[PDB]
RNA sequence: CGGCCCGAGGCGGCGGGGGCGACGGGCGGAACUUAAGCAUAUCAGUACGCCCCGGAGGAGAAACCAACCGGGAUUCCCCGUAGCGGCGAGCGACGCGGGAGGAGCCCGCCCCGAAGGCGCGCUGUGGGCGCCGCGAGGGGGCCCGAGGGCCCCGCCCGAGAGGGUGCAAGCCCCGUACGGCGGGCGAGUAGCGCUGCUUGAGCGUGCAGCGCGAAGGGAGGCGCGGCCCUUCCAAGGCUAAAUACGCCCCGGGACCGAUAGCGGACCAAGUAGCGCGAGCGAACGGUGAAAAGGACGCCCGGCCGCUCAAAAGACCUGAACCCGGCCGGCGCCGGCCCGCCGGCCCCGUCUCGAAACACGGACCGAGGAGCCA
RNA sequence: GGCCCCGGGGGCGAAGGCGGCGCGCAGGCCCCGCCGGACCGGCCUCUGGUGCAGAUCUCGGCAGCAGUAGCGCUACUCCGCGCCCCGGAGGACUGAGGGGGAGACGGGUUCCGCGGCGCCUGCAUCUGGCCGCGGGUGACUCGGGCCUAAGCGGCGGGUGAAG
RNA sequence: GAACGCCCCGCCGGCGGAUGCCUCGGCCCGGGCGGCGACGAAGAGCGCGGCGGAGCGCGAGACGCGGUGCGGACCCGCCCGCCCCGAGAAGCACCGACCCUCGAACGCAGCGCGCCCGGCGCCGCCGCCUCGGCGCCC
């Protein structure tokens, strides 16, 4: 009775929602984020897995402030802005 | 369960709201022959993590 | 021979620039000949097509004249009126046959406040090239 | 009771923290593997873990190399054996010479003492490429569903790079060539003894812990003691260039062409789906020039037939294996016109020896293994 | 990369597919008929991810077997146009540690009304936890928020190359 | 005998998706560039369209708002709207703003609560206010 009959004594979550990467990661129990790390002030990154690298980093998201930044530097107005400031 | 968290029960609501057919003017408007939402759910099936 | 370095000779990257053009590129591309007679009178060549003109086609399964009740610019086409499809019907509607805008010649133009004053942008400076050249 | 010294709470201005599959700097640090075994050795001062910058970083103006009829900070490129090693397997710098690039300076100590950045400071401040725009030149005849086809006659060319257009277009349309705008010299140090790591460095290449601890000192690829010679000044600091590189944009190719090429060419791929979790992770491209995406009628889904060059009708072409209807007949080789006679075990493989009661193999398609340095 | 004598073959029909002659010892090549509907080569020189029957090969399709093996919980019947749905009448079952009435956890809209049968409901269906369209959970007194349990964090600092 | 099975003398149908041709995609090399963040980044959650699921985009000013230039007839369905010598649809470039919850994440917690009526986190540097000491002195 180690298979099938085991399996319905299983009503317990373990994990539940982190609130720093959204998964279903966050250990219950030892208030610890199996995924991101959190309540680490650092994110969990390791070189070992670079597929779990590309699955969340910078580029996945909106990249909303750095998107603007970089569009004002290439063709904008912001280098003109800084030799004004930096005399 | 009937003794759930708010957090739990908003993101349980968006998988309702969201679980839907494409419109059959969108299929007009955006000539589509795809018409199938492969992102529905159904609750016998599924394993909603929320 | 091409010279500049800038310009891709590429069949991918050409395809892809006459797909996904953005709109006021797809308006210029979709032009047609003046008519000789529109030529001694505007001396310019070609114009671009507009919901409004009167055209004479050719080289078609289609040919004849009419006026342009609408343009199709994410097919490249335009809608002429009197250029149908075959209809099954004594009775039912016109469907129109769609027509490339490089088929067909321009022999009356719509006007207004824009279209003089883009024209005459255009001959001065085709007058600019003549004095060069 | 004030001063100075050493602390405490609050308030104001300013700064720090996190993020990246590369390149760069600092630490900790394997094992598989090779040695035909295996301990030293090798793999490798690599994987991986932690910390820290930048557009580059690091390094840098001799306590240098040499032994010459001498050079002269750092980095990068071309070029080539001293040596280390169960002296086995293996491992391994560098100067001279040719080039790219080239740039030099400071503080402490000493002199003057607030001359200063003045609520501080005499326990020492200050001086010695991208944005715009014009843009030439072809007709007539047969034919087709459609002329970019065929026949015959021409024009443009600083433009015959190319893309589109109902079928192979310099002249049907966008472009392509020719141009304008912004433009007096450093002490718990150096060195030495013992111990651990590291190096080609071998009676020590570089580092470190602990004990000891200098005054003129350091170096000269074999130790110790003495005498010379040659050549430099550690224990403090700054510095451009030549060099390296992903993401992202731009151009190019004797590269792949939908089981290939990225896992990912498909309005919704790190998606759907699976795992308590760390994590794992697919399949699916193509009607036609135009949706013209299916008339009218007859029976109660079918028939007839309409659009179209064509159903190409849910779609290009449409092979094999396998199957249903009509028609003909009753395994390979050889002779004869033709069902008789004659010959014929299941291939691939290991093996002295296979038809073997030795193993693999229902069938069919596509992919599938000596290339490169 | 070249040549193909007024500049190689092509909608007067390319490549591919299905049958049938010929040529070559052979690998293979060439032609014709039908299909298909837009591209393809012979000779010289150059290049390589360059030839399949097998690997308990990989991925995809698929045959015989074969209309075969197979479809605990006592039970349904008559009539209503009648389905295992609904109604009436009869016959039975669960048997108060219930096939009853309700909560905790888990699920997440499965709840309700109207419509419907393409998928599912391993037989059927007019049924339905299936599909379409509308709706739905109201607190001073019930619970959560508060208290503390076993525990777990924090603490001038301490230690470690860091984490 | 017939039938079943098998071969094909030929003519048609199925099932399946090979072959051929096609390609808004990959891969390789080269050149640029080297531009984030407490002024709240990268990332996550939730919400936003007249009829609106996914993805892109945006933030309660939400499928966008303004300003300067350019451009000049459309806006994939159904509607709306625009139309003219300027009246102004598609499109483009720069600039100014808006910018919900979580996150380095900042009153405590993570969805519940406070102290105070402006507000209310930690470290460091420079100043300043108020102070302690049987430290050295007076
Ligand atoms: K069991
Ligand atoms: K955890
Ligand atoms: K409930
Ligand atoms: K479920
Ligand atoms: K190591
Ligand atoms: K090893
Ligand atoms: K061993
Ligand atoms: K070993
Ligand atoms: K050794
Ligand atoms: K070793
Ligand atoms: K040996
Ligand atoms: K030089
Ligand atoms: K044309
Ligand atoms: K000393
Ligand atoms: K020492
Ligand atoms: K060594
Ligand atoms: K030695
Ligand atoms: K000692
Ligand atoms: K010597
Ligand atoms: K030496
Ligand atoms: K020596
Ligand atoms: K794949
Ligand atoms: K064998
Ligand atoms: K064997
Ligand atoms: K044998
Ligand atoms: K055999
Ligand atoms: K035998
Ligand atoms: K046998
Ligand atoms: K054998
Ligand atoms: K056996
Ligand atoms: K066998
Ligand atoms: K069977
Ligand atoms: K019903
Ligand atoms: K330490
Ligand atoms: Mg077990
Ligand atoms: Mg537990
Ligand atoms: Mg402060
Ligand atoms: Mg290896
Ligand atoms: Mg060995
Ligand atoms: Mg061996
Ligand atoms: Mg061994
Ligand atoms: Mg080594
Ligand atoms: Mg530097
Ligand atoms: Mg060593
Ligand atoms: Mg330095
Ligand atoms: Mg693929
Ligand atoms: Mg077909
Ligand atoms: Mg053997
Ligand atoms: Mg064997
Ligand atoms: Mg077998
Ligand atoms: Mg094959
Ligand atoms: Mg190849
Ligand atoms: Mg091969
Ligand atoms: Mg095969
Ligand atoms: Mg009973
Ligand atoms: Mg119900
Ligand atoms: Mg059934
Ligand atoms: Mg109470
Ligand atoms: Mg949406
Ligand atoms: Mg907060």
């Amino acid at each position: 009775s180690k298979g099938t009959a085991s399996f319905g004594k299983r009503h317990t979550r373990i994990h539940g929602s982190c609130r720093r990467c959204g998964k279903h990661s966050f250990h219950l129990q030892k208030h610890e984020c199996a995924s991101c790390g959190y309540p680490s002030a650092k994110m969990r990154r390791y070189n070992w897995s670079y597929k779990s690298l590309r699955r969340r980093t910078q580029g996945t998201g909106s990249m909303s402030h750095m998107r603007k930044v970089y569009r004002a530097y290439n063709s904008g107005t912001l280098k003109a802005n800084a030799r004004k400031y930096l005399a | 369960t009937a003794n759930k968290t708010l957090s739990r029960k908003l993101r349980l609501a968006k998988k309702t709201k969201t679980n839907k057919n494409i419109p059959r003017w969108v299929i007009a408007k955006d000539h589509l022959k795809k018409t199938w939402n492969y992102k529905r759910h159904h609750w016998r099936r599924s394993h909603l993590k929320l | 021979m091409k010279l500049n370095s800038a310009v891709t000779a590429s069949r991918r990257k050409c395809r892809k620039a006459y797909f996904t053009a953005n709109a006021e590129t797809r308006a210029k591309m979709m032009s047609s000949r003046l008519s000789k007679e529109l030529r001694a009178e505007h001396k310019i060549k070609t114009m671009p097509i507009r919901r409004g003109d009167i055209v004479e086609i050719f080289t078609g399964g289609h040919k004849g004249t009419g006026k342009v009740v609408e343009v199709r610019r994410r097919d490249y086409k335009i809608c002429v009126e009197g250029i149908n499809q075959k209809a099954r019907n004594p009775e039912a509607k016109p469907v129109p046959y769609p027509i490339h805008p490089s088929n067909c010649i321009i022999k009356e133009l719509y006007m207004n406040g824009s279209r003089y004053r883009a024209i005459k942008r255009r001959q001065e400076r085709n007058a600019e090239r003549l004095a060069r050249i």
